[PDB]
């Protein structure tokens, strides 16, 4: 579901610059991700 | 601007093809101005041959322009002689250096090509640039004591 | 589009062999410091990176050469000239109607000239030409003048 | 005419490398990465209360 917050700033993105921006959206991005991994805690799959 | 410094003019060269209007006009800082002489303003100065880049490292002793092309003319200063073009501010040909200074040279009155330079030195030394670009022609001592003037038959 | 890349890249590795030699060519020809490095300032902007800096390297040596050459010729008139001022001989190098003290600054400032285009030049080369210790006996020789 | 033209674009390459260089460029970029960085988290942690 935080993903597809994540998914929806990317496939919104109507392929105009986007890159410019979307380099700099990537770092939170993935420190969204990384903080995903602590909450869950028995996410089943952490590997996959 | 506002710098004006009066500077000594070494040599002058008028030419029937380039008309009244032109007179191109040797320095001796080593620059080269040119005169249209007007009936309205009684004089212009209009370009500057040299300001930055064509500058000679001596006085420019002898302008001269091939009768056959008028667009183009050679100013003999210095160690080494320099050829230009009725606009542009930047030589086309610079000929090398020479062993002395240079006194004087002119174009052949016949021949488009070749033009004949004379040396402090003693020698001669004339530039064929159908043939070659590079090197010399051919050089000749004239005299032991030094050349001070070229003059060819028109 | 790889495949199509590796034809592409040979291309211009043949094509870039062709421009090494148009330049080797041209500079073989000038035979005047001054119109080598114009030369070079055309292709400034089209070096192809390191297979004509390779070139450039060998090109660089013989620049430095050329240099020395003139350097020691403007000596060898200066050494001449200089007895021929002091004295006032006719046929001097002081050069038409000047004074005999200014005319020797103006002969001396024309040499100096001269002798320090091409330094202003050289420092604009990259390729650590200062690190060159072909360059170092030329910047020591040009002191001592 | 082509020399003078080449001599104008080194001018104007001098510029383009040092007229639109500003000092302190990337740790600008890095402290505009952080705050969203913190906005994102603040975002997660609004995500991890909904549920």
């Amino acid at each position: 579901l935080f993903t597809l917050k994540d998914l929806f700033s990317k496939l919104q993105e109507s392929q105009p610059s986007d890159f410019p921006t979307l380099y700099e959206l990537f770092i939170p991005i993935m420190h969204t991700i990384l903080l995903i991994y602590n909450k869950s805690k028995t996410y089943n799959q952490p590997p996959r | 601007g506002e710098n004006e410094e009066i500077i000594g003019g070494t040599a002058l060269e008028y030419n029937v093809e380039a008309g009244p209007s032109k007179f191109l006009i040797g320095t001796e800082s080593g620059s080269i101005l040119t005169a249209n002489k007007k009936l309205k303003k009684p004089v212009e100065i209009t370009t500057r041959y040299g300001l930055d880049q064509g500058r000679h490292l001596g006085p420019v002793y002898s302008i001269n322009r091939s009768n056959q092309n008028p667009k183009y003319f050679l100013s003999v200063g210095d160690w080494s002689c320099k050829i230009w073009v009725e606009d542009l501010k930047t030589p086309i040909i610079r000929t090398k250096y020479h062993g002395s200074y240079l006194s004087d040279g002119c174009w052949s009155p016949t021949r488009s090509g070749a033009f004949f330079l004379v040396r402090r030195d003693g020698w001669m030394d004339v530039w064929d640039y159908y043939y070659r670009q590079n090197e010399i022609a051919f050089s000749h001592k004239v005299s032991d004591s030094p050349l001070t003037c070229i003059k060819i038959n028109q | 589009f790889d495949d199509d890349f590796y034809e592409f890249r040979s291309k211009i590795k043949e094509l870039e062999r062709r421009l090494a030699s148009v330049i080797t060519q041209g500079f073989d020809d000038y035979d005047t410091i001054y119109g080598r490095f114009k030369l070079l300032d055309n292709f400034e902007g089209l070096l192809t990176r390191p297979i004509i800096a390779d070139e450039l390297e060998k090109k660089h040596i013989v620049l430095l050469e050329m240099y020395k050459q003139d350097l020691k010729q403007v000596q060898s008139i200066f050494l001449e000239g200089k007895q021929f001022v002091d004295s006032m001989h006719e046929n001097a190098p002081l050069f038409l109607n000047m004074p005999p003290i200014a005319g020797a600054l103006t002969w001396c400032k024309s040499l100096r000239d001269r002798i320090q285009e091409p330094i202003e030049k050289l420092a604009q080369l990259g390729q650590g030409i200062t690190e060159r210790e072909e360059y170092k006996d030329v910047q020591k020789l040009y002191t001592s003048i | 005419k082509n020399l003078e033209t080449i001599k104008k674009q080194q001018e104007l390459a001098k510029r383009q490398v040092q007229k639109d260089m500003g000092s302190q460029k990337e740790k600008w970029e890095k402290k505009k990465l952080e705050m969203i960085e913190t906005a994102e988290a603040s975002f997660h942690e609004n995500l991890a209360k909904n549920p």
